[PDB]
RNA sequence: GCAGAGGCCCCGGGGGCGAAGGCGGCGCGCAGGCCCCGCCGGACCGGCCUCUGGUGCAGAUCUCGGCAGCAGUAGCCGCUACUCCGCGCCCCGGAGGACUGAGGGGGAGACGGGUUCCGCGGCGCCUGCAUCUGGCCGCGGGUGACUCGGGCCUAAGCGGCGG
RNA sequence: GGCGGGCCUGAGGCGGCGGGGGCGACGGGCGGAACUUAAGCAUAUCAGUACGCCCCGGAGGAGAAACCAACCGGGAUUCCCCGCUAGCGGCGAGCGACGCGGGAGGAGCCCGCCCCGAAGGCGCGCUGUGGGGCCGCGAGGGGGCCCGAGGGCCCCGCCCGAGAGGGUGCAAGCCCCGUACGGCGAGUAGCGCUGCUUGAGCGUGCAGCGCGAAGGGAGGCGCGGCCCUUCCAAGGCUAAAUACGCCCCGGGACCGAUAGCGGACCAAGUAGCGCGAGCGAACGGUGAAAAGGACGCCCUGCGGCCGCUCAAAAGACCUGAACCCGGCCGGCCGCCGGCCCGCCGGCCCCGUCUCGAAACACGGACCGAGGAG
RNA sequence: CACGCCCCGCCGGCGGAUGCCUCGGCCCGGGCGGCGACGAAGAGCGCGGCGGAGCGCGAGACGCGGUGCGGACCCGCCCGCCCCGAGAAGCACCGAUCCUCGAACGCAGCGCGCCCCGGCGCCGCCGCCUCGGCGCCUGC
């Protein structure tokens, strides 16, 4: 006994019966191999196209992290006026669109409008050899 | 709905409306769909009923009444512990991961 | 049970038929060298259908 | 392992030892008894993986 | 007369062979099979004993129309599938 | 080594293969080195033993040369003519000594007709390997 | 017997061989009861032979009926494509991918373009 | 000391010129234990370093398997009982003597057993001694219905029922 | 009064087309314990657990805000890492989210309402259809010495994109198979009162009954008044990343026949036992090959004796421990010490509980295996 | 004296320990996700020249037919192939058969029908045909 800080553990539940609540991670190497092949098959399905898509630059939520920026669900319609594109066109060029997102600042529109402009400048669009030698983006676009 | 679904297992249950009520008994009018009629299978809007995942919507509480009892209709704080399912959310929270690299 | 039902008669019949020792040729064909059957039933020794 | 048996202790006054006894009177479900569940079974939960910085 | 004498008066047959399972468990008086589950559509598969389920289930016997159709999925019934669809 | 994963290196998986093999796989297992002359004529290193193939057994026990009189696929053994165990009596059932095909050298083989077509099949297939597969 | 010959015989003729083959089996069986056989070869072969005649008889009438109810839908149950219980009900790709007509106009408005980021 | 793993054993550790185990007998170590020898055995086995562990028994009215001494001991007394001569076995036939004693140890059925029925052979088992005997074993057989019973009808009952 | 024609509710029958039941898992919806823990025990706890019940599917459920937050903000779902806190609780024992952050993965939409109104999926429908994988080739080893047999030693070599392995009569890259190597939105929201649940606390989610709106919901302390920030409930669809048996494939620093599945055995859910629900054993190894026992000599017959086959009887089967027993040969014999060795001296039955055991305290007939931080 | 012990050393019994093995387990990852009225899962009977178990089948029964390999056997006797095609073992893959019960389907389970031999279950959906109603009307 003596000066032991009190245990905060929870007594084991359904140990030998009912729900299987022990889920050992013995497949961690295996899962990583499975995900890699699936990602590689997706990349092959559109060789010129990137596996992932351009995501908006958003300020991290809450005061503790509200001075750095993280990738988010999509660009708002006001941020799409900056690149002059409709929502459907944005999907065609790989821009994900969050129509729900509201910029909440005029400054927010500008960092996003710049990000949208770069994708449109960097992208090359093809509707034979060029597609074969295109080289797709590997990684999150412009992290 | 569950009583109608048992009486006709061949038919699929959509939603149910309310028709009348008396102090002794309430009368709810269910709307059911025949999943095999060529019209239904050859109609884009309702084709989702003939998917076999949607068999017995009412036995598995996947209707609106089910979504009210499970509380799925409430969203946000207060349903956080019932979204994947009432049972699954408890299961995910109460699991010893025992991650390998640990 | 001198009076019997046909269904009862044919399940008892199979038992009488299958109370047979392993054929000698089979014993030496498979080189089994273990004649017994072991599913053989003695009428007095065992109570079938119980 | 060894748990796939129905054994309940016979109880004192029958002369035999009080350990789980199968219907036959055959010892069962004991760390020592033939066919019994091991005293503490080996389990995958053991951390086969140490960690190095 | 509790033991030996009473057993002498057992000249009858409480249980008999049942159509669905073939085990000696159809009680003639109540026309029900304790292990087969006859006469209700659903069989008596109770979870309390797994030792009971592991005795008669799926795979414990013939499995004709199962093995044959599984084999054809491991061969060409999937080709017909696109044809039908 | 065994780069292909499917092949099994457990002794029990490998030995179950040897003891429970079907006949077509049993025959390939039951093969012997063709003689220097036969190897040159057909360009095939080893071929399956047949009911009447002359064989020279280098096995230390019961060695010698004789035609095959029978092949027992079940025990993977081949009974040869002229090679037998010592007989307790001057006249007795000739009891053959079973020899694994590995020991035999096929000095001459039953040509058959299928076996000239099969021997040409190997030579066509062997040719591809010689020119870089 | 050899199946190739059985296709050759006329359909009425095949039955005639079957009737003789059926009697040939009975007479063989009567001999077994009398025996107080020598791996009776005919008995084993004849038993397979009634099947052989029936199989060719069956192929004749199975293909004939399948052909007769060909153009027709509502085909006899056996000759209908076998599939499985699951496949029988499951909707075809062209019933599953049937989009509401309005979506089909908008879908075409912004079609897939291959793009590569530099 | 035990059991596996990653090394090592300076021409690549010891092995059918006999491995592990068995059995006696030495020497060593305070002791756990070790070592050699001979014989039985017949193909695997270690030393040293590091590593993991389902790792050391005299006991738990311990489990499970063998099994002693009691001990040629207790015991083979339900229903009167067999003997003689036929090889004479308790079997069979002949002759005596008796018993069950007509609510029969008699002739048969319902039920329960489910081939136990029969002819022939044989005692390997069993016949709680014996057997040449048989309910045992092998080997072949064996039950035939318009008129007897089921089926049928309803009784107590129990299913069915738009619901 | 009667009798037709439509419309509308309802009958019988036919045709086609579906439903049912099966899975020891995973997933949904339910009905739902108790031992246990609180060193007692009522709330609590086990546990939103077993079990009962009904459902699907290869996944399932979930899911495109009546969302979080309070910021120099995010922005469907699911799963992961993280904080295991905020809280709750005979504030006892215990219990217990989420939002952030870093990741896997990313996909959005439809109806009603509403405008047109058979333009339709037209024997219906204007109570509203319609539009807006297999197949294969596949390298290279000779003598000597010796053994029942080299896959043994001893000299020498050969092939390796193959020295993973298995087989073969002894330890085989080179004897065989292989292996490396190829190819072909209303009875609702709400409110009241009860029950049920949650960590949710003047209430997390639900339900019964009563009563029931219009701009209405939320912002984690209630109740009114005033603002703000944020969303549209009472209708639906939707891939992905997530789970898991039977089933098949590989690897095990796994167990090696009282072990490991109950079940390594030609016939294990079997032989059996129980009216039944149910319970459920035991049993692997001759050798290199059956060569599975020649010749005899015998015998009332059995059965023996020499031997035979065999490296070996290994002979109903490998090794063959202890207990215990029989022949033979020897002694008078427990332990410990001394001495040639049958004499002296010492020596109560161990383990255990206990102040106290040789105890007329208890467990142990023997012996082998299994047996507990 | 025997017996009984200890056996100084020697053979032989009963037993199955030990040591080695080894087509079996257990655990881990993969892959799969493939049942049913076109009768499932299960069960019951029957089927082998000599055939009891198990497996496999279904009166076409220890299989039959077609297709490609494959290439000489067939676990006992026997009979059967042997052959540059003639074709045993083996292997996939399609075509059929499929007896009673079983979700179990003319009604009971072991026996009874009724109809034209097609047959004959039930709950659905949607047509269709034949119909009732002092529902609502409209004529007569």
């Amino acid at each position: 006994g003596r000066n032991v800080a009190f245990s905060n553990m929870r007594r084991y539940k359904c140990t030998n019966k009912g729900p299987n609540l022990i889920k050992n991670w013995f497949n961690q190497p295996a899962r990583k191999i499975r995900r890699r092949q699936t990602r590689l098959q997706k990349a092959k399905a559109i060789f010129p196209c990137p596996l992932q898509k351009l995501r908006p630059s958003v300020t991290r939520c809450s005061q503790k992290f509200n001075l750095t920026q993280r990738i988010g669900r999509g660009f708002t319609l006001r941020e799409l006026q900056g690149v002059g594109l409709s929502a459907g066109k944005a999907r065609q060029i790989g821009i994900a669109v969050d129509p729900r997102r509201k910029n909440k600042s005029e400054e927010s529109v500008a960092r996003n409008v710049a990000r949208l402009k770069e994708y449109l400048s960097k992208v090359t669009i093809f509707s034979p050899e060029e597609i074969q030698q295109a080289i797709q983006h590997q990684g999150v676009v412009m992290p | 709905e569950q009583k109608v679904g048992r009486r006709l297992p061949s038919l699929r249950v959509l939603n149910s409306y309310w028709v009348a009520q008396d102090g002794s008994y309430k009368w709810y009018e269910v709307i059911l769909i025949d999943p095999f009629h060529p019209w239904i299978r050859n109609d884009p809007k309702i084709n989702w009923i003939c998917n076999p995942v949607m068999k017995r919507r009412e036995c598995r509480g996947l209707t609106s009444a089910g979504r009210k009892a499970r509380g799925l209709h409430n969203k946000g704080i207060g349903a956080m512990k019932l979204r994947p399912s009432k049972r699954a959310a408890w299961k995910r929270n109460h699991t010893r991961s025992l991650r390998r690299y640990r | 049970t001198a009076n019997k039902t046909l269904s009862r008669k044919l399940r008892l019949a199979k038992k009488t038929k299958t109370n047979k020792n392993i054929p000698r040729w089979v014993i030496a064909k498979d080189h089994l060298k273990k004649t017994w059957n072991y599913k053989r039933h003695h009428w007095r020794r065992s109570h079938l259908k119980l | 392992a060894g748990v796939q048996c129905t054994a309940h202790s016979w109880g004192p006054g029958r002369a035999v030892a009080r350990l789980p006894r199968k219907h036959g009177g055959i010892g069962a479900y004991a760390n020592f008894a033939r066919g019994g569940h091991m005293a503490h079974p080996t389990t995958v939960i053991r951390r086969w993986c140490r960690k190095v910085n | 007369s509790k033991g030996t004498a009473s057993f002498g008066k057992r000249h009858t047959r409480i249980h008999g062979s049942c159509r669905r399972c073939g085990k000696h468990s159809f009680h003639l008086q109540k026309h029900e099979c304790a292990s087969c589950g006859y006469p209700s559509a659903k069989m008596r598969r109770y979870n309390w004993s797994y030792k009971s389920l592991r005795r008669r289930t799926q795979g414990t016997g013939s499995m004709s129309h199962m093995r044959k159709v599984y084999r054809a999925y491991n061969s060409g019934t999937l080709k017909a599938n696109a044809r039908k669809y | 080594m065994k780069l292909n994963s499917a092949v099994t290196a457990s002794r029990r998986k490998c030995r179950k293969a040897y003891f429970t093999a079907n006949a077509e796989t049993r025959a390939k297992m039951m093969s012997s080195r063709l003689s220097k002359e036969l190897r040159a004529e057909h360009k095939i290193k080893t071929m399956p033993i047949r009911r009447g193939d002359i064989v020279e057994i280098f096995t230390g026990g019961h060695k010698g040369t004789g035609k095959v009189v029978e092949v027992r696929r079940r025990d993977y053994k081949i009974c040869v003519e002229g090679i037998n165990q010592k007989a307790r009596n001057p006249e007795a059932k000739p009891v053959p000594y079973p020899i694994h095909p590995s020991n035999c050298i096929i000095k001459e083989l039953y040509m058959n007709g299928s076996r000239y077509r099969a021997i040409k099949r190997r030579q066509e297939r062997n040719a591809e390997r010689l020119a870089r597969i | 017997l050899k199946a190739k010959d059985l296709v050759g015989l006329s359909q009425e003729d095949l039955q005639r061989k079957l009737a003789d083959l059926k009697r040939e089996l009975l007479s063989l069986r009567t001999m077994k009861a009398t025996a107080g056989p020598e791996r009776i070869a005919r008995f084993r072969v004849c038993k397979k032979d009634v099947a052989r005649v029936l199989t060719v008889i069956n192929q004749k009438a199975r293909d004939e009926a399948r052909a007769a109810f060909e153009g027709a839908e509502h085909i006899p149950k056996t000759f209908r494509p076998r599939l499985t219980h699951a496949m029988r009900c499951q909707l075809t790709e062209k019933q599953k991918r049937l989009l509401p007509s309005k979506l089909m106009k908008r879908k075409l408005q912004f079609p897939k373009l291959k793009y590569a980021v530099k």
